[PDB]
């Protein structure tokens, strides 16, 4: 019993952590998604400078190549 | 008539001068540049289209990717 009385407050004192724990998490994965959207751009330049890379390389081995 | 003769022939030495000097001219003018010209040009294609045409390519190659 007394055991009993001290193992909920515990445990009253956890789940009120579990629930600003969580809270917090829900703020986490909101600016996350919020983030997200403003990397796609940035995504796609990417793959637009690597793939310009690429080609601009392959025409240049296939043309007087001016490297090593 | 000495007048006459004076007028016909040295406006047409002229024109004859003139025209040496146009065929020369013209020729070199218009043969020397254009040999360069056409040169300079098809390696500027093969130059343009590495900033260019492969920017054609990679915009293809994304948007339909």
């Amino acid at each position: 019993s007394p055991h009993e009385h001290q193992q909920n407050l515990l445990l009253s004192r956890i789940i009120t952590n579990v629930e600003k724990l969580n809270e917090a998490i829900m703020v986490m994965n909101k600016t996350l998604q919020e983030i997200n959207i403003q990397n796609m751009n940035i995504e796609l330049v990417a793959q637009m400078f690597k793939n310009y890379q690429s080609n601009v390389l392959f025409h240049l081995e296939a043309t007087d190549n001016l490297k090593d | 008539l000495s007048p006459l003769e004076q007028e016909v022939l040295d406006e047409y030495e002229r024109l004859s001068e003139n025209m040496k000097k146009l065929a020369v001219l013209l020729d070199e003018l218009a043969s020397a540049p254009a040999t360069e010209i056409l040169d300079g040009l098809r390696e500027l294609e093969r130059k343009t289209s590495l900033v260019f045409t492969l920017l054609k390519a990679s915009v293809y190659s994304i948007v339909l990717q």
